[PDB]
């Protein structure tokens, strides 16, 4: 990535072993849960397009997702080329296929800058959101409270599903008879704290 | 397209 | 976060893998016990609103808790807009850029939007700790063969999550209660625990 | 409000 | 490797225990899966020819591969000597050059990045090894009776990556061979969707 | 904590994830054994009062001990206020504890010339409170440590000085040894080193 | 006193 | 410990978590094998007497050894007091402050109280390794079907803890003993081990 | 070890806990396989004689090997004394020299890199130990009846690596690899001929 | 003596 | 060639 | 010799 130093200047650094390992391990462990995306964005802080490509290429397995991610990058690159017919970067130059590390640093450290790293990261995060959407096992409609399931555990499963898919009516309607009766007896506009406190005992 | 099916990320044409 | 350097200047750093991982693991292990809050505060030292959002977003699961946290942020953000006609959304980091957040924080005088947003988050986390607290202080009573040390640990652990002079001694078992009342009022916890040791 | 359900912390509106 | 410092100058540093271990462990765990190469490239960022040799020499086992890799370096070094009749091919490989000479060439103005040239040869040899060691052919990847489409597609593109044939063959394999080798339930749904559909659309269709 | 840098200046740094986790794990594993205190002191090297509070607050459970710790702090803070009644404002007991002082004032005092090390003063109170807790939580008395029938002397001596360390020698160590070793130790005579005693009761 | 029972360490009073 | 910085000046630094943990874990895992001493010396590189005491006090258990160590420190401290009418107790860190310790260590000419105290500690640890050595060199003899390599490992491992020409060859088994004596005196260990391979 | 800093000056640093542990663990796990040597060399980058002694001394067990290593150091130290403040053989080994003197020689202009010279002796000793501890000779490596060629070649060059002369190893490789293959693959490799690359040979004996 | 049985290392006297 | 079979990577000749 | 059998590495003689 490109970061500051003691002298207060933007300079290129090699990607660290910690960051390389962290990203490989989070994908191995969490696959494509919603929380992988913010972890990717944080681990790719100040990254060049080269660095992003390295991070994506270090992923073994999940090649369905990586292929979906390529198609998203293509769609965003094609849109950039349409809207953008100092030499300004093409879509391929942002994706790091037709641009050198010198050129990428050149754009990112220019005044005014063209942050090709942050633009390419935007396309990648956009593709990762679609993959999380896909890899979401359950639909929001199928999340319903069990016979002896606590309300806390039900709400956890509801919003976890909702996060991956992406509230007022569906949350209360799919609760069990005992809690549903209490939740409708609290009325509309109640906070989630008030609802959970009501269905505790 | 920038990336054809199955080609590495950052792979030039 | 924003931190000092060799030259003695406030500059932006990328949030570290160590910090990211530390927060993910403490949530995975401790869920929302009282001690999770001070650990969050420490791990988010000098954090920007962007950094605070990153830390919250990295939490997998507990989405009931995280939704209650959002609703708290909305309430405090709405309250900020009322008192200040940086907006509430700018402090939360939805409508503001990293450059603006650093701008406010490193300004002279500084507007610490990171610390204000952290205050909202910690306020929201305290509510979640309240909710997720299982036992009431009134239900904590010393067992038959339970050492007094163990009973006191359960008492103040419950008291910490909920939020003494009368309730601690009154709920103790017969043997210890007799000794504690015999010691009299204004006795230190050290003296009380030493008295009910054997 | 600032944050909506099922969206990330820091999601910009519109 | 050679990296920048506080003053902003290109200076030599020792290869870190973290880097040494990371490379040893990735080879131990992943052998010669396609993803080992970009890890090698990243872990060897700013590396001198000496550092590249260090990393390769730390690999225990896999000596057939390391011998194949040596022969690739020999082929590329001979070509370099052919195209450059006066850094020799042997100087880039770090046999006949010292660390001081390697740092000299790399930090010169204009520079001759012998570390990057040698890495290019090493990566070219590692790719040949990955091809050799690929177990399955793309023609043998076919969706199981009760295998989810996601898992089938994963195996397909994982295999397609390791085979690494020409771009025309990869495009042709993906267009016709992916759908043709899917199971009847999904196959009917995919052909019903029509040609030119994105992978997202295909996988969303065969989810339930 | 407050530490030096490249330029050689005392500056504030955020407490590290390593230091935070190290302190949480040592309490989880060692509870309040004698060796927890020197680990706390080392991990809190150069710490501000804020940092000391952060470390104490990160401890889950052991709230009987933390309450005993809070009471010890109150006694030492009360003693500070007595000895120090009423450039920057002179620190009260509550300022040293980090309840009524800001981080800026804490850094101010610690990096002043001459300095007032509020971090070290507050640590002294905490370590004094932790010693009392180690005293309390010590399971066995020194009088109850006696060598078993087939227990080696080395293992016995370990248990002796382990118990002695938590409680806080010449007569009690030899007298509570088993008959076979006791005869050999008394035969060696007084003023013999522990090395000579342990060598004698090896076989 | 400086620290009341139950309140966290470094808790500002009032 | 006291180390250099960017400016090139000897300055105090806090002992790190890594170093603290590394010393705790090596004592837990290896107890007092000969190799624990060189690891202590390396982990206490540039250490002040305070740091050395910190490392020793962090050890839980092995209090028999720690007590033996104290008695060694006393003997050496008394000997220093005799030879120097910085006292012995100041080098041990009992009667000296960190500032005074740093004063002596960074003085010109320096008085390395860290190294002097480490020398006493290492001298005490060597005695503890002597004590805790299970086997004598006389008892180490090659088994019936034991390879010569494994025998020589047990020989020199034992020799290291206790602390060669005649004892090594004479305690080998019949088949190897005949070959080693046939090779003659003044032969290298490599030649000896190559001889008793098959 | 001795390393550079921000100011760009060769200064001494304490050996790190990471490096100490890394060396302890590689010897614990890999013992004395060929690949332990380049790891030792890398982990001891810019090391002083004292650091090298620290690393060797931290090794528990393997004392037969460490003794052979001492004997090699003695021979090389004696050789140095014969061929040659001015450093003696014992000064390079770190017995009769202080850290002050070692830093002196290493940061001198012109420098006498006693750390690198002492590493050369240790590596030369470690090579002998790898030779010793190598279980199989290259002559005894022969392709099994149903052993894949890839596995056979792995064993051949693993053994060859531990055996270590360049003129011999080349002659061994050229003739011995093909000659010790099984009948079916051997016919194919000889048909392919001399000067064929290992890639071509392994491809030819795949099926 | 500098260190007495039972007391920590670097413990001040008296 | 630069590297003969059996020799370590980067090993000098002669 | 420089190193004797038994004594550690970097051990001064006598």
């Amino acid at each position: 990535p490109i970061v500051q130093n003691l002298q207060g200047q933007m300079v290129h650094q090699c990607i660290s072993p910690r960051t390389l390992n962290a990203w490989v391990k989070v994908v191995e462990e969490k696959a494509f849960s919603p929380e992988v995306i913010p972890m990717f964005s944080a681990l790719s802080c100040g990254a060049t397009p080269q660095d992003l490509n390295t991070m994506l290429n270090t992923v073994g397995g999940h090649q369905a997702a990586m292929q979906m991610l390529k198609e998203t990058i293509n769609e965003e690159a094609a849109e950039w080329d349409r809207l953008h017919p100092m030499r300004e970067p093409r879509g391929s130059d942002i994706a790091g296929t037709t641009s050198t590390l010198q050129e990428q640093i050149g754009w990112m450290t220019h005044n005014p800058p063209i942050p090709v790293g942050e633009i390419y990261k935007r396309w990648i995060i956009l593709g990762l959101n679609k993959i999380v959407r896909m890899y979401s096992p359950t639909s929001i409609l199928d999340i319903r409270q069990g016979p002896k399931e606590p309300f806390r555990d039900y709400v956890d499963r509801f919003y976890k599903t909702l996060r991956a898919e992406q509230t007022e009516t569906l949350l209360v309607q799919n609760a069990n008879p005992d809690c549903k009766t209490i939740l409708k007896a609290l009325g509309p506009g109640a906070t989630l704290e008030e609802m959970m406190t009501a269905c505790q005992g | 397209p920038v990336l054809f099916p199955g080609q590495p990320f950052g792979q030039p044409p």
